[PDB]
């Protein structure tokens, strides 16, 4: 399964791109930025085939 | 009494004054230091590479 | 190429990427594609005392030739070298050497602890805004 | 700083400068200007010089922005659709911004049009409006004597302690534009050719008269000054033993003919000299229209102690603008320290960079808090919009 190999590879935070409103308290716009994503926020080919020889 | 009374409030009237004076004198050294310490990081980087 | 190179205000940083000019991609195995570029921009954007002028000047020296000192930033256009130290790539061309850098990249930064130029697991612990602190 | 990416955008008389507050650089230098192919088609970009090297009847390079640093095509401006979407391929209601000529506090309107530009027309949900000849002083200075050479003319502001001395600041007409008009004038003969046309004297602007601008020059002193001081050099240098530096040739390769256009260095110093003496182009302009008293501008800073306003400007001179990359800031220290030697001209200046300065100092965006600026809430339009 392609996300068992993707678990078992590179061995960690999740990040998201959101609407933050920003403190001055809260500004009465919003903005979109980078937003760090916190603790709770298919298929395969095999090698060789378009391996270039 | 007649002129420590206009003293008293000549002193509220000077103290209401500096806060907005010194709200732009701080503002006035952070930003620069903030342009500064870009102006730094401006270069930063650079070398690096 | 010329439109491009000559609208810089700093005039000499042009002639230093005039002279380096390279022509990269899976297309470009064909030959002479990049000499006959290099060609028609000595054609279009090289600036020198032109034929005309540089001829006439000639039979002003004939009567040593000197050139009419022009001011433009285009004066001398050249192309750049690719490595013949890699016989793997000296074999298999060098219509695809973005991926020989990447790879000489690679064993560059990856094979040291510079993580300036690559975000870590703890780096991503600001995410793809340290993407914007890894760029080189 | 703060967790942002704003967009940082310069809009000069000529050059619209945009990128984002997390790249340093902008993501794109198109003009502040477009060939309106002629269809009216709004074509910004500096690339799309190729549509103008058609010169094509119809195509029409207006200018969206004026001599004054303010737009007058405010909706083909919204050019800002072009910039964000096709340079910079984001949606501005996603992120905040950060814009940039300085005023006398009258027209503190266009707002509302940035009103209407990042809130109605682009629908940005935050927008910064920032002075560009004090940003530049930002990019860490607090207090500035900001002249500004651009493509508007040469543009004299005051900053004391951060505050705008609004008497004060004068912008002159004669920068890159009127140089423009000069190159296209002089070299005329030697081109051998001699808005709508702005797709051909935009396009020159672009190919050769720039090409004669970056390659320009200024005196250091008074060209009528240097041209004295070098033919009393020369004939030193005649009598004594039985050169000029003014007589050598900086010829240009007009590269539409590609030929020998021999203007001298006093020629190529005599259109930089309209900057500073523009009577020498037109009986209705003034030396005080020329940078030099424009002297003036400092002395009208005086009004806001008018010394110690010298004191702080003619300690803290700042160059900056297109028009003043072309050779010659020596002239800016020669002209006022005739006019104000008491305080020694320490002058500034970004010398790469320095035509987007603006951009630049805008860019400094990368402010550690929201509250050092003003970041105008779309509630902002709606008090604005309040009596």
């Amino acid at each position: 399964d392609p996300q068992t190999l993707i678990t078992k590879a590179n061995k960690k935070e999740s990040w998201r791109y959101d609407w933050y409103q920003p403190s001055k308290e809260k500004y009465p716009f919003r903005y979109k930025t980078w937003l760090r994503n916190q603790e709770d926020e298919e298929d395969i080919l095999d090698l060789k085939e378009f391996d270039r020889r | 009494d007649a002129l420590l009374t206009n003293q008293l409030y000549k002193n509220h009237e000077l103290l209401k004054l500096e806060r907005k004076k010194t709200e732009a004198v701080a503002r006035l050294k952070s930003m620069n230091k903030s342009a500064i310490n870009q102006y730094n990081r401006r270069q930063d980087k650079k070398n690096k590479r | 190429v010329g439109l491009t190179l000559d609208n810089i205000d700093d005039i000499n940083k042009a002639k230093a990427v005039w002279e380096n000019i390279i022509i990269v991609g899976g297309t470009t195995s064909i030959s002479g594609f990049k000499e006959a570029l290099l060609g028609q921009l000595l054609k279009d954007h090289l600036i020198i005392e032109p034929e005309e002028e540089k001829s006439k000047r000639e039979e002003e020296a004939k009567s040593f030739v000197p050139t009419i000192e022009y001011v433009q930033c285009p004066t001398v256009i050249k192309l750049a070298k690719y490595p013949d130290y890699f016989p793997e790539w000296k074999k298999s061309g060098y219509s695809e050497i973005i991926f020989l850098g990447a790879q000489i990249v690679s064993k560059q930064i990856f094979t040291h602890p510079k993580d300036t130029f690559y975000i870590t697991r703890e780096k991503y612990n600001k995410g793809p805004a340290a993407l914007w602190d890894v760029q080189f | 700083t703060l967790n942002r990416k704003c967009v940082v955008i310069h809009n000069g008389s000529h050059r619209t400068v945009a990128g984002f507050s997390n790249v340093e650089l902008p993501q794109c230098i198109i003009p502040s200007s477009y060939i309106k192919r002629t269809e009216a088609e709004f074509i910004f970009g500096t690339y799309n010089i190729d549509a103008a090297a058609e010169k094509r009847n119809g195509d029409e390079v207006y200018t969206l922005v004026d001599s004054q640093g303010l737009p007058y095509n405010w909706d083909a401006l919204e050019q800002w659709r072009y910039l964000y979407d096709t340079q910079l391929k984001v949606s501005p209601e996603e992120l905040p911004l950060v814009i940039t000529p300085a005023t006398n506090g009258k027209p503190d309107a266009i707002l509302e049009r940035y009103y209407e530009l990042a809130f109605d027309k682009l629908n940005v949900p935050v927008f910064q409006i920032v002075i560009e000849p004090l940003a530049i002083a930002l990019s860490g200075k607090s207090s500035a004597f900001v002249i500004d050479i651009g493509a508007s003319g040469c543009n004299v502001t005051p900053i004391i302690d951060g505050i705008v001395v609004k008497n004060a600041v004068v912008r002159s007409k004669f920068g890159g534009d009127f140089l423009d008009f000069q190159v296209h004038e002089r070299l005329a003969p030697l081109i051998k050719e001699e808005q709508k046309r702005s797709t051909d004297v935009w396009y020159e602007a672009s190919t050769w008269i720039q090409q004669f601008k970056s390659t320009l020059q200024v005196s250091e002193k008074d060209l009528f000054e240097l041209e004295r001081y070098y033919k009393e050099q020369a004939d030193i240098y005649a009598k004594q033993q039985e050169n000029n530096p003014l007589v050598q040739k900086k010829n240009f390769l007009f590269k539409p003919l590609n030929k020998t256009l021999t203007l001298d260095l006093k020629e190529c110093y005599q259109f930089a000299e309209y900057l500073f003496k523009p009577q020498l182009i037109s009986d209705k302009f003034s030396p005080e229209d020329g940078l030099g008293p424009l002297a003036k501008s400092v002395k009208k800073a005086g009004a806001s102690s008018p010394e110690q306003v010298y004191s702080l400007l003619l300690t803290n001179v700042i160059i900056t603008g297109s028009t003043s990359l072309i050779e010659g800031e020596q002239r800016i220290i020669k002209e006022l320290s005739i006019r104000f030697p008491q305080y020694k001209l320490t002058t500034f200046a970004n010398q790469v960079d320095r035509k987007i300065q603006g951009w630049l100092g805008a860019l400094t965006a990368n402010l550690p808090s929201w509250s050092l600026g003003k970041w105008y809430s779309k509630e902002d339009y709606e008090t604005l919009k309040r009596d």
